[PDB]
This record gives structure tokens, C-alpha cells and sequence, in this order.
């Protein structure tokens, strides 16, 4: 949910119930 | 088009939207290419089993 840093440090509940790399 | 709409769009390449419209390409294609055409083909298979 931020570009560069999205599936890090914007959304990291949803990246560890799934582990994405794109939202 | 089997392969999803990415030989039928702008390049996604520009800086707006870009992972977006990539999340959105792949699971458009996974999901419905894949998934149902293998639904429909399961579904006669199973039927002359």
C-alpha cells in the first residue's frame, strides 16, 4: 500500500496472512 | 487471448499504477483462465469415470 516499500512496511498484517508482493 | 490481456493493453510500464494494474493482470489470469477451463475439464473427466 506505498509503491517501493508496499508489501513491507504499508501493509504487513495482510502481507503476513498472505505473502503478496503487489496491492 | 490465452495469456490473460497483456497483449491487448498499453504497456503497464509508466510509474502510475503500475503494480496495480500487474496484480491485477496476473490474478485476472490465473484465476480464470486456469482455474475454470481446468473446472470444465475436471467436470468431464470425472464424468466418463
Amino acid at each position: 500500500r506505498r509503491l517501493t516499500a508496499r508489501e513491507a512496511a504499508t501493509a504487513l498484517a495482510a502481507l503476513l496472512w498472505a505473502v503478496v508482493a503487489r496491492a | 487471448a490465452g495469456g490473460g490481456i497483456g497483449d491487448e493493453i498499453e504497456d503497464p510500464a509508466g510509474d502510475e499504477y503500475e503494480l496495480y494494474r500487474v496484480v491485477f493482470d496476473i490474478t485476472f489470469f490465473f484465476f480464470v483462465i486456469v482455474i475454470l477451463l481446468a473446472i470444465i475439464q475436471g467436470l468431464i473427466i470425472d464424468a466418463f469415470g
